[PDB]
Formats: structure tokens, sequence, C-alpha cells
């Protein structure tokens, strides 16, 4: 049975239970997608380029640094 | 110079336009909170890109006279703790929005008025130092709480449900109101940076501390008070009952951290004991509680009051380690509760029974929610590679360090916690399919498949990359755990 | 009732006509992936050990032989 | 508003505090308080780092390692015993 | 309630026999020697102090 | 390379699991089995570069928890011990994953099942190859989750929900001592990693302030390791959960049965071996735990009459034998016996599944007779598979069991003599047992019905292959890998296993045997092999059904239901503690006893006092 | 295989009798070959490396 | 069958609205003061005492004097 092809014309089930409209025209978004959909992406680049962006400043670095520099003055 | 005014006037906008449109424009309605929220969600997260994670004094101030002499005044602020809690609270409320949008027809503006209230309400709690005013609004948040279990709760019985959240939350409220009457009739103002500078009396330090703790072991679920919560809980609006758990159960524990801990250094440690032994024992009697419960609701409401009562051991046990786990485990806790009052609510959206009995073989059907309820059911399961771990291995690690015994009863928690919650989801959703009862139903539709993701992606960043939370605030916890000793 | 329920990880039987071609953009898929861990683990992997007979992995690694003292770290 | 280096607060010691009456000077007690943090945080740095000192000799001496590292061992026991807030034996700072 | 009663002789048999191999003493019956190493007992090899 | 060992089985999961509706039940299973055999062939050319290439690999990735001086990396340790439990994982996974396609073709859910297989896969993987407490703990964690969803594959079946969440519940209780442990050696070090207390983990010597007495530090936190490894070994504490856990589908169990999470408990005490031996007292409750435990479960699987449930017995004793060569400081024989067990007891899995599935899916004792004639095929693998099992001198098994009975022996502690004589009399029960199974079964007169032996179907093809593979495997790799790495000191361990000058006895085990003891229990296999004929094939007349008066019966009852523990356990933990969260907590502590102060206890109270008040 | 009265067994593929016959041979064979090279070792006499 | 909602059995309605209040079964009764007196003033003075005593434990090793809490 590794030859035969498949007796699905379509997966079964509706995505999120959304029927598809006729052919030709679009899915109709909702109102609330949009402002919701360009939120996440803010959200997203916001946090990928500002998270990124931010020195690291902090007690770990800073404090790797001085310890680095003070470790090696044993005499 | 997005400070912190803004953050807080701009709930207020929203809450005033909304105020003055006519009900029959429901469309507007809907979606101008829905942008406000947003809007003050984004406000919120590009104060995380300029946080400046290296100074132990706190960071962006507003100072509004408040008394003729200036004598206690709104002072505004962050420090390490309560950035993470405001992000939160600004990130729980638009889901809020989305949960309840298709049935905001019944509900009408009055909806989105009492939560943007509530927002910019809990937004004020968790950026402020002046003492006194924490506590105006710190009890401010019972209005919008009581008008969302009451106007919109689900069944008649809410009557008596809201008076208990009410009385008890009053009660705490005024012995705590009691002790900063003494502290500003002793010190002189309610200043947080002046008043941690303060040399105080043994004798008053024990009475105060009780104070203090009459009220903040009311917010956190402890063994002598905690029946406010499943009570009042189970019978509060989803999109309304999501924030009990959600921003409204973090008052009272992120309370001790920043007026209980480095206020009263030497009473902590002589009521440490007491602390131990209330919390290991909450987290084995409401556990245990927790089994024989068939209401879909309690469950998770009893689960989250043991997750409460597990993060207060953490956090008493004073260590620089100990109080970052306690912060991850309530963030993580914010998440996981939230997201799974969000699951068991489309439930009762589509079929109104809220009872494990009529709920069975939900696999067969609505397979997308049952991998989503299965996930959330993993995260409270305390496992591994999600967030919670994260936030109990640092608490039984701080517990462990300071007393051995109280580690042993606290990871009893997260022994008994695979006793009820796997119980439910294979009670749940793994069943045998009954069509005597629910006859019909469907799965989850785009809002809320869109609702989970946030959750979702928040629970794994925050599980697996733990760094960033930890990195934005190990200056704040090393000051705190560092207070009044000097070795 | 099957049909109606999406079963995003596939039905009970769930047999697409093209599966082939769907396996071969699978199978692809997860080559093309895969170089981004296999490029990006060659900045790791370190063995300062040296073995006493020649393994094939000299070609894309470096990281052996190298870390030798534990002074300078 | 920042240099993009890493920021230097101070070092030496915060004058004001004086031990005898710790609550005296509440402007200079929080700059004692923030730098015995900023102090200790070193230590946990270098144990930290004398940590990944022994890891690595660990990781490349072989079965001799009871015998070519104990001169670090005992810098990493006795580093043990008055680091951060983690064992009730707190640091005489 | 009856089970408890078979869990007790269960479980006994096993101490008892355990017991058993006390009341024999086969350490002192080894025939050989406690093994022994060069340079106090390989003292350098397992710590001590060079 | 070395990630690709590791992540690519998980890539492979994601994907089919995402993508399981674009992939039919065939496309998931030619894919993620490719996966798993693409990531077999990169653990073997790990084990060539590594194993004999004498060159241990170290990465650490990123930082996971970036605390204070608790440092957790997703770093791996691609150590020597590593590699090899890599080639048994990825060995037994792929043939795993070639077995499961031919008996999943029927089952519906199939690309669910490689989806599951191949997240357990990922999971063991980054156990063993880790090198941090908590960074394994999510690989111990995951095994279990792993099992439970395998376990829970058919949700509909109400015992296997049952049997799931009794699982769940007792390997949490087990690991429960791991889980105290990882933070019971961070007290002391300051640290979780490997390398870092392999280097000084003898210097402690201290004690601590226990629940209820100080007792001594090293040996409470290797007690506490091994408290956490019985739950996932099914030793004498919480060993529930196996023997019900063959509610499931069969290709599975073949891996988490008796294959890998095996594995898991014995491997926790082989990482960690210069920890144990520093704890002289954790290892003799060692040893006394593993001998009781594969004593308890040799006499355990005699009377049972199933395919699944009496193999799941010769399995827990296995993991007593194993657990009690890790208890004396032996673990050579341990790591040893763990090769040879992932073969010869997987290829019986495997063996026992197709007999099953080819018989209109029965798996009995008392009614399935004799068909031996029927196949030869799998009868012959499952009898080379049984001959390892029993060790016949010169086999695969022999090389293993012979060698640690012999260790056994050898060490004259108050355990090694005690667990000598258990291990001694316990090869006599697993010879009876194993030949029951070859008898009662292939050949007795056929005692099934007359439809299933009609409809008789051989072992397909592709899930012969695996038979072929293990079977070319457990009659080869015992003698090959008897000198390499039990030879008197093979230098190819190194650091991976650390074994102490002074309990070190290995050449007088084998100088210094009497040769009256070396060659003994192939007499207890021969015996048991002479009673087990006599009693199952010839005098059955009495020797068989006994109808007595009292004595006799409940002797039958006490090893069927398995010493009662199904029932005094429960009764008296589980009901006690569930009878008691609702009687006592929500009765005498919040609903009920405070609740004087919610509804009804004060509301009542002010309808007296404020009533006569205005008159 | 032939039919009876309710028996109607049916034979072993080609590859599934011959190849397990010619398989299980190698192990009876290998049996002997161990217990004749590696057999001395352990018996108690000859004990074999120099012995 | 075009309800969405469950048919609130009779026999269900009653066994979950039940439990949901037991104040009146739980007012006074000879069980509940053992079970009482056990269980929420025992155990939590037990537990209680073994802290304070581990901690006493952990003071005297240090050599240090200990609190009086
Ligand atoms: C320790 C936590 C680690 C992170 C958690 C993720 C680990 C995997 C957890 C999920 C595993 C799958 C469990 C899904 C629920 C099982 C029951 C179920 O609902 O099945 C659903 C869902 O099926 C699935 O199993 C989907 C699996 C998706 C999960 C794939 C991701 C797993 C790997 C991610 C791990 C993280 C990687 C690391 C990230 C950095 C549908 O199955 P069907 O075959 O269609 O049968 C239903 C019957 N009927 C057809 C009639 C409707
Ligand atoms: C189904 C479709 C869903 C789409 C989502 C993406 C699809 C993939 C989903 C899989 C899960 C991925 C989740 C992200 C895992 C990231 C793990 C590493 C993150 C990390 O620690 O590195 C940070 C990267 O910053 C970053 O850029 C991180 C950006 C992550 C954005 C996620 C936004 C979630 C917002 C949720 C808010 C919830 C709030 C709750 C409090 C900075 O690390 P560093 O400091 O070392 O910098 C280095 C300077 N040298």
């Amino acid at each position: 049975r590794w030859a035969t092809p498949g007796h699905e014309e379509r997966p079964k089930g509706y995505f999120m239970n959304r029927t598809p409209p006729a052919p030709g025209q679009s899915r109709k978004w909702e109102d609330w997608e949009l402002p919701c959909y360009i939120t996440s992406f803010l959200t997203i680049v916001i946090l990928g380029v500002g998270l990124n962006a931010k020195p690291d400043l902090s007690i770990e670095t800073w404090a790797h640094q001085k310890a680095l520099e003070r470790l090696e003055m044993e005499k | 110079y997005f400070n912190l005014s803004g953050l807080i006037l701009c709930p207020v906008l929203g809450s005033i336009i909304l105020l003055f449109i006519p009900n029959s424009r429901i469309r507007l309605i809907r979606l101008i909170g829905l942008c406000a929220s947003l809007i003050t969600f984004l406000y919120s997260l590009v104060l995380w890109i300029q946080f400046d994670s290296s100074t132990a004094k706190f960071q962006f101030v507003e100072s509004l006279r408040w008394l003729p002499y200036e004598n206690i005044n709104f002072y505004l602020g962050i420090d390490g703790i309560s950035l993470f809690f405001v992000i939160l609270t600004t990130f729980l409320i638009p889901i809020c929005i989305l949960v309840g949008w298709s049935g905001m027809r019944s509900y009408g503006k009055e909806y989105i008025i009492a939560f943007l209230i509530c927002e910019f309400l809990m937004i004020a709690v968790f950026c402020m130092l002046d003492l006194l005013l924490f506590y105006v609004f710190f009890e401010s948040v019972l209005i919008p709480m009581f008008i969302i279990i009451g106007v919109w709760g689900s069944r008649q019985r809410k009557i008596k449900a809201a008076y208990q959240f009410f009385l008890y939350t009053l009660l705490g409220s005024l012995f705590m109101l009691l002790a900063i009457l003494l502290i500003l009739f002793q010190t002189g103002t309610t200043d947080l940076q002046i008043l941690l500078t303060t040399e105080f009396s043994e004798r008053r330090q024990i009475f105060l501390w009780i104070a203090f703790f009459a009220s903040f072991a009311v917010k956190v679920p402890m063994v002598p008070v905690h029946i406010w919560l499943p009570e009042a809980h189970v019978e509060a609006p989803t999109a309304g009952s999501v924030i009990l758990a959600g921003i409204l159960l973090k008052f009272g524990t992120y309370g001790f951290l920043r007026f209980s801990i480095p206020m009263f250094p030497e009473a902590t440690l002589c009521f440490t004991p007491f602390i131990y032994t209330l919390s290991a024992i909450a987290i084995i009697y409401t556990s245990l509680t927790t089994l024989r419960q068939i209401d879909l609701k309690k469950i998770i409401a009893y689960s989250s009051v043991a997750h409460m009562n597990l993060v207060t051991i953490g956090m008493f046990s004073l260590n620089i380690q100990g109080i970052g786990g306690s912060i991850l485990l309530m963030l993580s806790h914010g998440l996981v509760s939230s997201a799974l009052f969000l699951c068991v609510g489309v439930l009762y959206d589509r079929h109104k029974t809220r009872l494990v009995r009529y709920y069975g073989g939900l696999v067969s059907t609505m397979p997308n929610f049952s991998t989503i309820f299965f996930f959330f059911t993993l995260a409270n399961m305390s496992l591994p590679g999600t967030s919670s771990f994260i936030g109990e291995f640092l608490i039984l690690v701080g517990a462990f360090q300071r007393n051995s015994l109280v580690a042993t009863l606290a990871a009893l928690g997260m022994i008994l916690g695979a006793a009820y919650s796997l119980w439910l989801y294979n009670r749940v959703v793994s069943g045998n399919l009954k069509p005597d009862f629910l006859h019909k139903f469907s799965d989850l539709n785009g809002r809320e498949v869109f609702i989970f993701i946030p959750f979702l992606v928040g629970l794994v960043w925050m599980g697996v990359y733990p760094k960033v939370f930890l990195d934005c605030m190990h200056t704040s916890v090393s000051n705190l755990v560092q207070h009044g000793k000097f070795h | 009732f099957r049909a109606k329920v999406w079963s995003m990880t596939g039905g009970p039987n769930c047999r697409p006509k093209h599966w082939r071609r769907n396996t071969a953009i699978a199978m692809f898929g997860v080559f093309l992936v895969c170089i981004p861990i296999a490029k990006l683990s060659a900045k790791l992997e370190q063995r300062p050990h040296m073995p006493v007979r020649p393994i094939p992995s000299q070609i894309w690694c470096k990281n052996f032989g190298t870390k030798d003292d534990y002074e300078k770290e | 508003g920042r240099k993009k280096g890493l920021p230097e607060f101070e070092e030496s010691a915060p004058d004001g505090f004086d031990p005898e009456n710790p609550y005296k000077d509440p402007v200079a007690m929080v700059e004692m308080r923030e730098h015995i943090v900023r102090e200790k945080w070193i230590q946990i740095e270098k144990a930290k780092i004398l940590r990944e000192k022994v890891k690595w000799c660990y990781r490349v001496e072989g079965v001799n390692h009871y015998q070519k590292c104990r001169h670090l061992v005992q810098q990493y026991l006795d580093s043990t015993r008055g680091v951060g807030w983690g064992k009730d034996h707190r640091p005489i700072s | 309630y009856e089970a408890l009663a078979w869990l007790s002789g269960g479980l006994g048999f096993f101490v008892g026999l355990g017991l058993l191999a006390v009341l024999n003493d086969k350490a002192s019956k080894v025939p050989f020697t406690p093994r022994v190493y060069p340079y106090d007992n390989l003292r350098v090899e397992l710590g001590g102090e060079p | 390379m070395y990630l690709l060992i590791v992540f690519l089985p998980l890539l492979g999961s994601s994907v089919a699991g995402f993508f399981g509706r674009f992939l039919g039940s065939e496309g998931s299973a030619i894919m993620t089995t490719t996966c798993v055999s693409f990531s077999s062939i990169l653990s073997l050319i790990a084990f060539y570069e590594v194993a004999l290439g004498a060159s241990a690999c170290y990465l650490r990735i990123a930082p996971w928890i970036s605390s204070e001086m608790f440092d957790a990396s997703w770093g791996f340790l691609f150590d020597s011990l590593t590699v090899v439990m890599l080639i048994v994982v990825t060995f037994i996974s792929s043939l795993v994953h070639l077995y499961s396609i031919s008996y999943m073709s029927e089952d519906p859910h199939s690309p669910r099942f490689m989806c599951y297989l191949s997240i357990f896969t990922f999971f063991m993987l980054m156990l063993v190859t880790g090198d941090n407490f908590l960074q394994l703990f999510l690989g111990w964690e995951g095994v279990g989750l792993a099992s439970y969803l395998l376990i829970h594959f058919w949700f509909t079946r109400l015992q296997a929900d049952k049997a799931a969440i009794k699982a769940m519940l007792v390997n949490r209780v087990g690991d429960f001592g791991l889980a105290l442990g990882i933070l019971g050696c961070f007290t002391l070090f300051q640290t979780v990693d490997f390398s870092t207390i392999f280097a000084c983990a003898s210097v402690p010597r201290n004690s601590w302030i226990f629940c209820n007495m100080r007792l001594n530090a090293i040996s409470l936190i290797c007690i506490l390791l091994f408290i956490g490894a019985v739950g996932k070994s099914a030793q004498i504490g919480l060993h529930t959960w196996l023997p019900d856990a063959m509610e499931g589908p069969t290709p599975v169990s073949a891996l988490i049965h008796a294959a890998t999470m095996v594995t898991a408990g014995v491997f926790m005490i082989a990482r960690c071996s210069p920890l144990f031996e520093y704890s002289p007292t954790a290892l003799i409750v060692i040893t006394f735990a593993g001998a009781m435990t594969s004593f308890l479960a040799a006499t355990t699987g005699i009377l049972q009459n199933d395919l699944k449930r009496v193999i799941a017995y010769s399995t827990c004793s296995q993991l007593g034998y194993m657990i009690f060569a890790c208890g004396i400081s032996n673990y050579s024989v341990s790591v040893f016996h763990l090769m040879n067990h992932a073969f010869f007891k997987a290829l019986l899995f495997l063996s026992a599944g197709s007999v099953i599935h080819a018989m209109s899916d029965e798996q009995d004792m008392r009614k399935m007779g004799g068909l031996a004639s029927s196949f030869p095929l799998t009868y012959a693998m499952m009898l080379i598979g049984s001959l390892s099992l029993i060790g016949f001198p010169f086999l695969t098994g022999f090389y293993s069991k012979d060698v640690i009975l012999e260790l056994a022996y050898t060490k004259y502690t108050i355990s090694g003599n005690f667990a000598f004589w258990l291990g001694s009399v316990s090869v006599l029960f697993t010879s009876y047992y194993s030949f029951r199974l070859l008898f009662l079964t292939f050949l007795v007169p056929t005692n099934s019905f007359g439809r299933d032996i009609s409809r008789c179907h051989d072992a397909p093809i592709p899930m012969a292959i695996p038979l072929i593979l293990l079977a070319l495997g457990s009659l080869f790799v015992g003698y090959l890998a008897k000198d390499m790495m039990i030879g008197l000191g093979t230098n190819f361990w190194a650091n991976s296993l650390l074994v102490l000058p002074k309990n070190e006895i290995l050449a007088e085990s084998e100088f210094a045997a009497p040769t009256i003891i070396k060659l003994i229990p192939i007499l207890f296999s021969t015996l048991g092999a002479f009673v087990a004929y006599n009693v199952n094939l010839v005098a059955d007349q009495f020797q068989r059904a006994f109808q007595t008066s009292t004595f006799c019966n409940r002797l039958y009852s006490f090893f069927n239901k398995r010493w009662f523990f199904d029932q005094v356990l429960n009764d008296f933990l589980v009901r006690s503690f569930l009878r008691f969260g609702y009687e006592v907590s929500f009765e005498a502590l919040d609903k009920g006893a405070i609740e004087i102060l919610g509804p009804y206890g004060i509301s009542y109270t002010f309808r007296r006092l404020a009533e006569r008040i205005s008159q | 295989g032939i039919t009876y009265k309710g028996v109607t067994v049916h034979t072993p593929k080609t590859w599934h009798t011959v190849t397990g016959k010619g398989l299980c041979a190698v192990m009876w064979f290998w049996i002997l070959y161990r217990a004749k090279q590696d057999g001395p070792v352990v018996m108690g006499w000859r004990h074999p490396w120099d012995g | 069958g075009g309800g969405m909602e469950t048919n609130k059995n009779k026999f269900i309605e009653d066994w979950g609205s039940a439990r949901e209040n037991l104040e009146h079964n739980f007012r006074w009764t000879r069980r509940n003061f053992a079970l009482i007196g056990i269980f929420g003033i025992a155990l939590p003075i037990i537990v209680y005492k073994g802290i304070v005593k581990d901690f006493h434990m952990q003071d005297e090793d240090a050599g240090r004097p200990h609190r009086k809490f």
C-alpha cells in the first residue's frame, strides 16, 4: 500500500472551524485581528531589536571584569 | 522620555473616551478599548528597553504633592521587581478584553470601563514608593473587582461570593492602616527611601510586622484565611476571574517583598519559623483538599493557592536566589493560572456545566483545545523546560540552604501536584466520550487560538531562557537581601 | 463525524493524495534547517584531548589540542 | 544618556557611614548597603571563575586529577566559606 | 486486613535471611589478604599532600 | 555534528506532530524513522571517534539559570560512558521505529505514535548526554512524561488511564529523592555541574541537620540519589507501576519497559560514580535493595500467565541485579549487563509482540497452546533471546551473569554474601519461568480456538529486520565486549567510571574462583529446566493443580497478587489520603470549622445583635 | 498448509523458515566454537594464557 | 438535538450544589472535635517544634547561641 494514492481530497476538518468562503474572495478579516496583529508584530520587533540592543550593563559583567582584573593581583 | 506618567494616563484616557460613547456603537467601543489596552502594553514594554538594570536606586520617578507641607506625596518609580509585574499587568488586560470579545453586546461599555479602571489601578500599585498611597491604591482595586464579580457573575449565588472577598480584604486593610498610622506618627513621613533608613524598636518591630501580616496573609492564601478565594473566584466571569489569580493575587505576596522584608529586618528573622509552619502545612492541606473536588474552576484556584503558599516559603527564606526564584515563580504562575482559567472557561462558554462529571472524552473532538490544555497542565504539573520549574527549583534551593525540614515539606507540594492536575486532565479531555450530555460542541476558533499564543511563547521563553528576567533584577534582589546587617 | 474535527496532528487514517510530495518537502525541510545547527556547532565542541588516531572531524572543527592550559580561563 | 562602556560607580569606600552608629547618616547608609553587595558580587564572580578553572582542570588532566588540581581545590573549598548569601555561615564583611 | 499479615511474613523472610548472613561471618572467611599499594597506599594519587 | 545527534529526533517529532495531516500514516513513519536512523548513524560515528579514539567531547550552548554561582548551562558531556549508551539508545530506538510501522499499519492514530517515540528519544538523549544535575533532571522528568504519554496512547482504554496516572504518581514519589539530591549536593559544593564535583568530591567530611537528627552529608546525598533511582528502576520501594505498565501498545513497550528507561536509574549511579564510592553506607543499602528487588521479581514472574506481565518481572529482576552491580563499586558488570539486556530483552519483546499481534491479539499462557512449527523464524529468535536470558555457557548473557555472580561471591561484606545468596537462589527462579514461557507456549497441544489458527499470518519482512539485527547482536556482542571493557584495567573509560583503590576486587574474582561456585548457576539453570519440563509437559496430573484444603490456594494468591502490595499500599496510603482529604481538611480545617467566620458563621450573629438595638 | 476440520493452517513463507534455520545453525555452531577455543578458560582445567 | 448546553440531570445537580455548602453538617459532633484537635492544633504545633529544633541544632553546630524567636 506504499504506491496507491491517498483516498482524501482535502485534510479533514476546518482550521479554527472557519468554513472557507467561495473561491476568489479573501477571508474577510475581523475587527480585532488587525490591531492585535500589528501589536504582535510591534511586540516582536521591540523585543527582538530592543533586547539585543540594550548594552550588557548589570552586576554580573561588571563584577566579571572587576574580578578578572582583581584575581590577577596575587603577587 | 517614555516616563511612568503616560503609562498611567493612557488607560485613563481610554476610560474617559469610552464614557461618552453611545451604547449603540458597539463596533467602536471594543475597538478603541482594545487599542488603548495594546498601546498601554507597548508603553510598558518600551520601559523594559530603557530599564538600565545597573543602579541600586529607583528608576524613573514622578513626584506630585499630596499634603500642604509635602509631608507625603505621590512618588512613582520601579527598582527591579515591580517592573515585571507592571509588564505582566499590562499584558493580561488585553487578553481579558479579547476573551470577552464575542459577548460584548450584552456586557456593554461598562465591561471595559471596569477593566481599564482596574488596569491603571494595578499599574499605580506596583510603581508606588510612598507607603500610605500604596495602601490607597492597594485597596482601591476593591471596587472594580466587586463590580466585575457582581454585575457579570455567572450564577445567581454571586451575592454571597462578593461579600467575603470584600470584607475579608477590608479587615486586613484597616489592620494595616493602623500600622501605617503608627509608622507615620513615629517617623514623620511615609516615603520609602527614608522610612527604610529609620532605627526601629524591637518590641515595635514585632507588632508592626504582625499588623502588616494581618492583610498580607489574606492576599496570599494562608491556612487561617483562604476560604474567600475559591468561593469568590469560581463565581466570577472568565475575563474577570482570570485576574483574581492574575494580578489581584500578587499584591500581598509582592507586598511582602517591598514593605515587609527590607522594612522589618529584625522581625522577619524572629517570625521565620511561623511562616514556614504555616506555608508548609498549607501546601499539604490545600493540595489534599484539591483532590476531592468536582467543580472545574475550584481545582485550578486550589492549585493556585498551593503555588502561592510555596512561593511564600521561598520569599521569606532570605537568599539572593530564593527571592529571584520567588519572582520567577510568581510571573510563571501569573501566566499559567491565567491560561488555565481561560482553558476551563472556554468550556463553560459553550456548555455551561462547570462539572467534571459531564466532561469526558474531549480528545476525540476539539483536539487543539486538548493539546493546549495538556501543555498548560504540564506547565502546572511542574515540569522542567517550562517557566514554573525554574520558579520552584530556586524556592527549594533557597529553603533547603536555610532549613532542611521545610524543603522536604515544600517538595511534597510538587509531588502532590501530580495527583489532582493530571487526574483532572485525564478525567476531562481523555475519558470515554458520552453523547448523553455533550450532544454537540465546537473547537477553538481564531480568537482563543490566538489568545494562548502569547501565553505559550512567554511560557517557553521564560522556561528555557530565564536569563533576561534574572539579568534585569539581580541588583535589586541583592540590595533587598542585604539590608540592616553589614556582614 | 471524524471529518468535522480538524485533528491538527492528522486524522485517524489521514491519507493525503500527494503525501509523497509533502514527505519530500518535509525531508527537504529538515535538511535545510539542519545545516544551521551543524554550522553553528562548528564554533563549539571544545575537546582539549588529542585522539591517538585521526578522526574525520578535523575539517569542520579546530577546537581540539588548543585549550591546553587552564591558567588563563 | 550614557557612555557605551561599562559603568563605574565607586570603589574605595563610603566615608559617611560610621559602624558605631549605623543609623546616623541616612544618606550614606544606602551607599554602604549598595557597596556591600557590589563588593560581594566580586567575590561571587571570582568564585565562579575559579570554579571554571577547576572544571577545565578536571576536563584536561584525566585520571591524575587527584594530584594535579589540589592547589585549586583548596582555592575553591575556602572560597565557599563566605560567598554570597547562601549558607548560615555569613561572611564577616 | 488479612493481607497485612502476609505482608509481615513476606518482608520477614527477606530481613530474616539478611540476618542469617550475619550469623556466618563471611568477612573473616577471606582466603586472601587486604590489597596494598605502593607509596602509602597511593597517597599522592588519592589526595593528601605532595 | 554532535548537536545533530540530539536535535534531529526532536526536529522530526516536532515536524511530524505539527504536520501530521500533511503527511500520511506512512509519510511520518518513513520520515521520523529515517531521522532516528540518521541519529543512530551519527551515534555510531561518535562511538568510533570517542570509544576507540579516546578523546571525550565537551561543549556548552547557553546559560540556562544564570543566577549567582549557580551556573546552569545547556552543555552536554559526550564522554566515553555516555557514548556507549548513545549507541544503546539510538540503535534500539531506530529498530523499534522500524518495528512499529508494521504493527501500527492497522492502528489508526499512527503518526502520533512515532511523534511520541521521537519525543522519548530526544528526552533520553538529552538525559544521557547531560552534564548538570538540573539539566539531567529535565531528561529524568521527560522520560516519565513520555512513558505516561505512551502508556496513555489509548485514551478510550480505561485501564490504560489509571495505569498511566498511577505510574506518574509513583515515579514522582520515586524521583522525589533525586530531586532532593540535586540541591542536597549543591549546599556542600555551591555548584551543580559534574566536572567540578568529580574533581573534588571526597573532600567534604562534615554532617548536617536533617528533619529529625544530624546524620552524614555525602551518605545522605547518595541515599537521596538512590531513592530517586528507585522510582525509575522499579526497586523494592516503588515498583507498583512496571507490572501494570503493559496496558498500552507493544512496540513502545520494547523501548520503555525493557530497553532504555530501564537504564535511567542504573545510569544515575553509573554517571555519578565518584560520589557513591565515597559514601560506603549508601552502597550497602543499595546492595540490599537491589538484591531484594531482584529476588522479589524473580519469584513474582513465575505464577503469572501473560506474555508481557511475566517478562516485566524478568526486567525487574535484571534491574535488581544491575542495582547490586552498582552497589558493590563493580560498575563494570553493571554497564555490561545493561548493554546485554538492551539486546536480549528488546529482542524478546519484539518476538512476543510478533507472536501476539499475529494471533488475533491474544497474550495468554492458559489459553494459547503450541504453534511452533507454524512459523520458525520468530521462535528461533525468541529461543536465542531466552538462551541469552538464562545465560547459557559461552553466550552473551553468560558473560554478564557469571561475572556479576562471581563478584557478588567475592566481596565478603555483610551485603555481598547475602546478596550473592539471593542472586544464586534467584537464578533458579529465572531459569524456571523463562523455560516455563518456552514450554507453556509452542511446546504444548494447542488449547486456543479454531478461528484464530485459520487466521494466521507470520511476521512481515519490515518488522523482521530489527529482530534479525538484534539476533546478530546478542550472539557476538558479549564475546566482543568481554575483553575490551571488563579486562582488568582497560584504558578507554578514563574519567568516565572511577573505582576507588580500596574497593577494587576484580582480579581475585577470576584468579581466586573455587570453580565449585563459578559454574553453579548453570547447575541451577539445568535443574530449573528439568523441573519446568517435568511439571509443564509430563508430570502435571498433580503437580499443576492443587485442590487442597488451605494454605495452598492462599499461596497461589500471595504471588499472583504480588505480595498484596497493590492492596496494602493502596488501602493504607492512597485510600487514606483520599478519605482524609475530604473528611479532615475539608471538614475540620477550612470548610465547616473556620467557616464559622464566613457565611452562616457571623451572618446570623448580626441577625440578633443588630435586631435588638432599635428598641 | 493443507486445510483440516478447523485448523486451516497457512504454511510459513519461504524466507520465514530457511532464514530461521540458517541463522539458528550459526548460533549452534558458535556455542561449540566458543566451547573449543575459549572453552578451556572456565572449566577448572588447563587455564589458558600461559598456564 | 440543537442544544449545545448540558442536560443538567437532576440527580447530579444536588450532588454538585450540596458539597458546595457543608456548614450545616459540620457544626458540632464528636468526631469533628477529635479531627480538629489532632490535625489543626496538633500537627502545626509538632511541625513548628520540629522547625525550631532544627534551627537550634543548626545554631549549635556553628556554635552561636540559639535565638529566642
Ligand atoms: C516537559 C514539557 C516539555 C514541553 C512540552 C511539550 C512536549 C510535548 C507535549 C505534547 C505532546 C503531545 C500531546 C498532545 C495531546 C495528546 C492528546 C491529544 O489531544 O491528541 C491530539 C493532539 O495530537 C498531538 O499529539 C499533537 C502533538 C503536538 C506537539 C508537538 C510538539 C512536541 C515537541 C515540542 C517540544 C519543545 C521543543 C523545544 C522547544 C525549544 C490529536 O491527536 P489525534 O491523533 O488527532 O487523535 C484525536 C482523535 N481524533 C482524531 C478523533 C480527534
Ligand atoms: C505560533 C507562532 C508564534 C510565533 C512566535 C515565534 C515562533 C517560535 C516559537 C517557539 C518559542 C520561541 C520563544 C523564544 C525563545 C527564545 C529563547 C532565547 C531568548 C533569549 O534569552 O535571548 C534573548 C533574545 O532576545 C529576543 O529577541 C527574544 C525575542 C522573543 C520575542 C517573544 C515575544 C513574546 C512576548 C510575550 C510577552 C509575555 C510577557 C510575560 C511577562 C536576549 O538574551 P540576551 O540578554 O543574552 O541578549 C544577548 C545580548 N548579548
